[PDB]
């Protein structure tokens, strides 16, 4: 699993991989690792794949109840905290999960925030969760500046993705891209990592030790 | 009769218990919510009749539940310290579960909850309180007004007052309080809170207490000097016409 | 006929609570008891009311108890339920000396109480305290405070008060000669200037009376609480204008 | 573990803390601040278990702060530290206890003196002129024995407090990406932006 | 790892003509890490002293606990609770709580304001009582102090004897125990007036 | 005279009066009206404030359920707002549970459910809170399988479903003239002009766009409370056409 997220001018960038395995076989290539929380929030899944899909579900149903009772947009820091509060109820009990909630409000501007069944919850600009965060991280930390174009934003994450489905042999499938932005979230696509390696290479040069 | 108990319906639906707690709300001093463009301003009286007590830690009225967010009442004394209570250690907890400090119109609901959480079942009395919360929400610039009854309605004003001769100064402040144009001044939306206790006090500023409040968790009493400041600038241009 | 007064859930047409009221009503019938505050000290001053020519008085007590070390109070009312109370009112102020390791500011206990005797006015099945308070003690926060509660569960701040019967004539004494600085041995002074003016008895004998103080300096940088024995009395009543 | 250090000069506390923070292989912050202030002038560190940490400080600061408005008095740091140990005294004798440790340091206008107690998850309090938690000790607690005294300013101390940081680096095998620096006095809390500013 | 050696420490109690004598070091440390030399372990309720070694945490709790218990006494019974009243408290007190216990090594010592005589004694932590005519000990180096107890002590010592006893035993175990020293401080209790004094030790 | 007392209690001819008395309270609430249309469903209420000073949005008659559910109210406010949590609580969780929403009888029906709970003495189960709520709800809505729907609540506990409902203080001329009015084919703007125009009848004082407020619902937009300058001029536009005919 490499799922990652950051923070910047054109507001969140959320991108992650699809494979899901049991032991060394690959039991599917397509996982929808970006659980909708709803229309404003994105949640991403690591850890536990129920414990992930399950309860963050359950948070979107819980910020429509307050937003029907407020009037008005619920913030990334009140629902991250509610999620982990769940979550620290049950610590101990065996429950699994890193999760990186993103949102971008009026008053709070673009906000991350990673959360954890130990019951962490940080704020931060750059997160990598996964089986492949340490090889997401090189490509993010040496390229990353807050002034990226949304274009070059995206194509940042892809690539970050991509170099993990590469050496991790844990992850793989195909990227999925999201920007969200202070009217919402909106869908970039599913980009094969099959297909989207030789493009890289041939367009980049990069991967130079692969033949092909 | 049918005013007997609160779990009984007269015959042309009303439920009298509940009623008649309000009547004892009229009984306790007057409070006055007066809110501006900028701010908000709360202002009561002492029952300033039988004196010969301490001074120091004497009641102001007005009470502090969060940083930015104070409340006002009238009636059963006893009771009010109980919700102010209540209302408090919630604020407390708000911001335990979800970081963000509470809004004025949630506490405003919390309170209200409470208030009639205690006309559900019967073997339980009515709060005979009626209150006034004025404040500001957090990293917000619009100010807020709301009142509660001891029924568990809850409403926001531009202003409002409760309590003994509310009639009164409700009447004056109707005439006077212009709804497209709120004081833009904390000095005058203060005066025009003062002029319209001014008709109930039986004189003096030392029965007048007054509290302003402003966003960014800005909240300040008032002394009995600038209290009195604006009762010599009103007794001006009082007869002066 | 049919009246409202038939229990304490119930609001009379004009928002009355009777029982409550009626309760309030417990306290004209005990003895008199007083507290007057001082430039240096409080003093507590009652007046057994119980009276028989064999009634062991000399040991126990029944009007001046200790709550803290350095808080008192007057009781007027209901014997028993004053004891309910005087017993919590001593639990709590342990368990905020066993938190904070510091002793229990006074408003806060007289608060506590308050707000208990505040709960059984509200509840059914419930019946109110028939009792009064006067509290005398020292903190850091406020120096030496007086502080009063009745039934109704509502608290307050004299300077010089009076609880009991004739609280009138009592008061009304009071509000005369009380110097607002006034010293202590001018207040014990005072407090049987106003006792023996407010009583029956042919006479005023020692052995109808519990007197008790609160004093500190700079000599013991804290407080000394002082509860007047029958010799004392017996004695500074003399001084005074008894033979 | 974390770093935690704290030392109490002339007229003020000093609190040091870490601020990294690192999950398993990787590091995700290099910023955090283990602080968390009780009052205008109580601030308190901390440094423990992944999640525990946190939950806990938070719910000491908001009884506190309720504590606070209620009495509109504010609670002195003996009292203070006295609550924190009486919570966490408990807390190890229940189903799962905490595991945090901290360092309490206020002002107590009333005195006008300051004061800085170490508190650890099992309830073990005690008042002293310095302190640390975990193996934070062992490489400072020789130089603070060594140049420490009571006189000393505040300007003193964080000269002092440098040279264990210094000394940290230098012989410990973790990388804590350096410290965040709080001084507490008769003005309140502020941030010596300028120790990360170096 | 024993719950009762984390913290360290010692305590000794002794007898003499018309008086008693209760003793203790200062170390309070982690481990071999020394973090305190100003933990005291003996506090008082009234004319009654106790003194406490083991964990710590529960060191401190209990005081509180029993002067929490004392202050409602004397309140109640209009007297200060007394030596043995006070030891069959504490005995119950740590048995109520027989199955999760607080890790500790209680020791009473004070004098009977009414007969008038001296008294000690000793508790491990389920309470089980312990009375003796001469001496109690616990702690780390509890080994160490039977040994010079059982040397140096002496029936009806006066006062300014038993001091001198009382120390030397405390003294030299605290030497031979790595986990206890940093300092001292014993008391010397009569039917009035209560000495207290600090002693000068290694500070290794 | 004597079996109005209970809400446990039978009269001779098997009534419940307290019941019955629950209801004599929504009357004096202010009146509520719902047309449905083959284009959506209208909800239009009488403010009526006691003063000058009050807020007007503060009076929440009108509320949302859900996307797809609004409703009005009329009776005792504090015993609204519990239902209005409570349905709307029930909304979301059938949501969470289904990953669809909710059939507008299906939510009315759990709104009913609710007030099923009074009664106290301990016969077996255990429901508490004494008596009847004393309000009822217009709840307009709009569902895949039956389209617009428009719902009445009692706390009897029972509901019936219209094409067109008033109630509160008016209730009584008002569904006179609905009876006289409605018919399947009418569009959206319509509806609102008579929601409109029935208001201003039975209703009271002049009628503004302050003591009136009005909203719809629709498959498109879900519920929408319109805003001050629309119904504002729906109301001009209305009291034009009545100088001619």
């Amino acid at each position: 699993t490499t799922t990652l997220a950051f923070r910047f001018q054109g507001g969140i960038i959320v991108a992650v991989d699809s494979r899901a395995t049991a032991g060394n076989w690959v039991a599917s290539q397509t996982v929808k690792r970006v659980i909708e929380i709803n229309p404003f929030l994105l949640g991403t899944m690591a850890g536990g794949a129920a414990d992930c899909q399950f309860w963050e579900t359950w948070l979107g149903s819980q910020c429509r109840l307050h937003e029907l009772r407020e009037k008005e947009r619920i913030s990334v820091a009140a629902a991250s905290k509610i999620l982990s509060n769940l979550v620290y109820q049950y610590k101990g009990a065996g429950l699994s999960m890193g999760t990186m909630i993103c949102g971008y409000t009026r008053k709070e501007g673009p906000t991350i925030y990673y959360v954890d069944s130990d019951g962490t919850r940080l704020k931060g600009d750059i997160f990598c969760v996964g089986s492949g965060q340490t090889f997401a991280y090189g490509v993010l930390d040496s390229n990353y500046k807050w002034d990226l174009s949304v274009e070059d934003a995206l194509y940042l994450g892809k690539r970050s993705i991509l170099a993990a489905a590469h050496r991790d042999a844990y992850s793989g499938g195909s990227v999925n891209l999201y920007h969200v932005t202070e009217d919402g979230w909106i869908y970039h696509g599913n980009h094969d990592v099959g297909e989207l390696f030789w493009k890289v290479k041939e367009e980049e040069g990069s991967f130079n030790n692969v033949i092909g | 009769g049918y005013d007997r108990a609160l779990s009984i319906f007269s015959p042309d639906g009303h439920i009298f218990q509940v009623e008649y707690a309000l009547e004892a709300v009229k009984r306790g001093t007057c409070a006055v919510g007066v809110k501006g463009k900028n701010c908000v301003v709360l202002g009561c009286e002492r029952r300033s009749t039988l004196k010969l007590q301490d001074t120091r830690i004497t009641p102001s009225k007005v009470s502090k539940i969060d940083s930015h967010v104070v409340l006002s009442f009238s009636g059963l004394n006893a009771d009010s310290r109980i919700l102010i209570e209540k209302a408090r250690v919630e604020a407390q907890s708000h911001r335990l579960t979800l970081e963000d400090p509470v809004t004025v119109e949630y506490l405003t609901r919390y309170v209200a909850g409470v208030q009639q959480r205690y006309t559900q079942s019967g073997g339980v009395r009515p709060f005979g309180v009626s209150t006034l919360i004025a404040g500001f929400d957090p990293r917000d610039d619009e100010p807020k007004l709301y009142q509660t009854e001891p029924s568990g309605i809850y409403s926001s004003w531009s202003a409002q007052t409760i309590g003994r001769n509310s009639k009164t100064v409700r009447e004056f402040l109707e005439k006077n309080y212009d709804r497209k144009e709120p004081p833009a001044t904390v000095e005058e939306c203060v005066k025009l809170t003062v002029r319209s206790l001014l008709e109930v006090v039986q004189t003096g500023a030392k029965n007048i207490e007054i509290t302003v409040v402003k966003p960014d968790s800005d909240i300040v009493a008032l002394s009995s000097e600038e209290i009195n400041q604006y009762v010599t600038q009103i007794e001006q241009e009082k007869q002066e016409q | 006929s049919r009246r409202y007064d038939s229990r304490t859930t119930i609001f009379s047409p004009e928002g009355r609570l009777y029982q409550v009221e009626y309760a309030l009503e417990s306290i004209s019938h005990a003895g008199t008891a007083i507290g007057i505050m001082a430039s240096d000290g409080i003093v507590l001053a009652a007046e057994r009311k119980v009276t028989s020519t064999l009634l062991e008085q000399d040991t126990s007590t029944e009007k001046l108890y200790k709550l803290n070390d350095k808080i008192a109070v007057a009781v007027a009312g209901l014997t028993a339920d004053a004891e309910i109370l005087i017993n919590t009112a001593r639990i709590h102020a342990q368990n905020y000396l066993k938190t904070y390791n510091e002793d229990i500011p006074v408003e806060i206990l007289v608060r506590r109480l308050s707000d208990i005797k505040q709960g059984y006015t509200q509840h059914g099945g419930l019946r109110p305290f028939g009792v009064s308070f006067i509290y005398a003690g020292y903190d850091d926060r406020y120096g030496y405070q007086l502080y009063t509660s009745n039934p109704s569960g509502n608290y307050t701040g004299w300077k010089a008060i009076s609880v009991g019967a004739n609280t009138s004539a009592a008061q009304t004494l009071l509000q005369m000669d009380y110097k607002d600085d006034m010293k202590v041995d001018d207040a014990i002074e005072l407090a049987l200037k106003t006792l023996s003016k407010t009583t029956d008895s042919s006479a005023l004998t020692y052995d109808r009376l519990e007197f008790a103080t609160i004093r500190k300096g700079a000599n013991d940088g804290e407080v000394y609480q002082k509860i007047f024995k029958p010799q004392e009395i017996k004695d500074i009543l003399v001084k005074t204008g008894i033979t | 573990m974390d770093i935690i250090l704290g030392i109490r000069v002339q007229d003020s506390v000093i609190l040091a803390s870490s601020k990294a923070v690192t999950r398993g292989i990787s590091v995700l912050k290099d910023s955090d601040d283990k602080t968390r202030q009780l009052s205008p002038h109580t601030l308190m560190s901390f440094a423990g278990e992944a999640g525990d940490t946190v939950q806990f400080a938070e719910y000491i600061q908001a009884n506190i702060q309720l504590y606070s408005i209620r009495e509109d008095y504010e609670l002195s740091p003996q009292a203070v530290s006295s609550f924190v140990r009486q919570e966490l005294a408990k807390s190890i004798r229940s189903r799962r206890p905490y595991q945090v440790n901290v360092l309490i340091g206020g002002y107590d206008k009333k005195k006008n003196k300051p004061e800085l107690y170490q508190i650890d998850y099992l309830g073990t309090k005690v008042e002293l002129p310095y302190g640390a938690h975990g193996y934070s000790g062992f490489y400072t607690f020789s130089l603070l024995d060594h140049h420490y005294r009571p006189d000393m300013t505040t300007e003193e101390g964080l000269d002092l407090l440098k040279l264990c940081v210094q000394e940290l680096e230098k012989r410990m095998p973790m990388d804590f990406k350096g410290v965040i620096v709080k001084i507490v006095d008769k003005d309140g809390i502020r941030q010596v932006d300028d120790f990360q500013a170096q | 790892s024993d719950p009762s050696s984390i913290n360290g420490g010692i305590v000794v109690a002794m007898t003499g003509k018309d008086c008693v004598a209760i003793a203790c070091d200062l170390r309070l440390g982690s481990q071999s890490l020394g973090v305190s030399n100003k933990f005291e372990k003996i506090f008082h309720y009234g004319h009654v002293f106790l003194g406490i070694t083991g964990l710590a945490t529960d060191v401190t709790t209990l005081n509180e606990m029993f002067r929490y218990k004392t202050n409602l006494y004397k309140l109640k019974e209009e007297r200060a609770i007394e030596p043995e009243t006070f030891t069959q408290l504490v005995s119950s007190s740590l048995y109520e709580r027989r199955f999760g216990p607080y890790f500790v090594g209680p020791v009473v010592a004070g004098i009977n304001s009414k007969s008038g005589k001296p008294f000690i004694a000793g508790f491990d932590l389920i309470g089980c009582i312990d009375e003796a005519k001469d001496f109690i000990v616990s702690g780390t180096a509890s080994d160490q102090l039977f040994g010079m107890c059982e040397s140096l002590y002496e029936p009806n010592l006066e006062p300014e004897d038993l001091f001198e006893t009382i120390s030397q035993a405390l003294l030299n175990a605290a030497d031979r125990d790595a986990l206890s020293g940093w300092g001292a401080v014993v008391y010397i209790i009569k039917k009035d007036e209560v000495v207290k004094r600090y002693l000068k030790m290694r500070q290794d | 005279s004597e079996y109005d007392r209970g809400v446990s209690t039978f009269s001779p001819e098997g009534r419940l009066f307290q019941v019955e008395y629950s209801l004599e309270a929504i009357k004096l609430g202010s009146t509520a009206i719902g047309i449905a249309t083959k284009e959506g469903v209208v909800l239009g209420v009488e403010k009526r404030a006691t003063s000058p000073l009050l807020e007007s949005d503060s009076i929440e008659k009108i509320v949302e359920i859900d996307r797809h559910i609004g409703c009005a109210m009329s009776g005792l406010t504090a015993d609204a707002r519990s239902m209005i949590e409570h349905a709307r609580t029930a909304a979301v969780t059938h949501n969470l549970y289904y990953d669809e929403d909710i059939n507008v009888e299906s939510l009315t029906q759990s709104v009913c459910d609710l007030a099923l709970r009074f009664g106290e003495g301990a016969s077996g189960e255990e429901r508490l809170m004494s008596r009847p709520f004393g309000v009822a709800l217009l709840i307009a809505g709009h569902d895949a399988d039956d389209g617009y729907q428009l719902f009445h609540a009692e706390p009897s506990g029972t509901f019936y479903r219209y094409n067109a409902k008033a109630i509160g203080s008016g209730s009584e001329g008002a569904q006179a003239e609905l009876l006289n009015e409605w018919h399947s084919s009418l569009t959206l703007k319509e509806a609102e002009l008579l929601v409109l125009k029935i208001l201003k009848q039975v209703m009271e004082e002049k009628l503004d766009e302050n003591n009136a407020q009005l909203s719809c619902i629709t498959k498109q937009d879900g519920f929408k409370i319109y805003d001050n300058e629309k119904t504002a001029e729906l109301i001009k536009e209305l009291k034009e056409k009545e100088a001619a005919e």
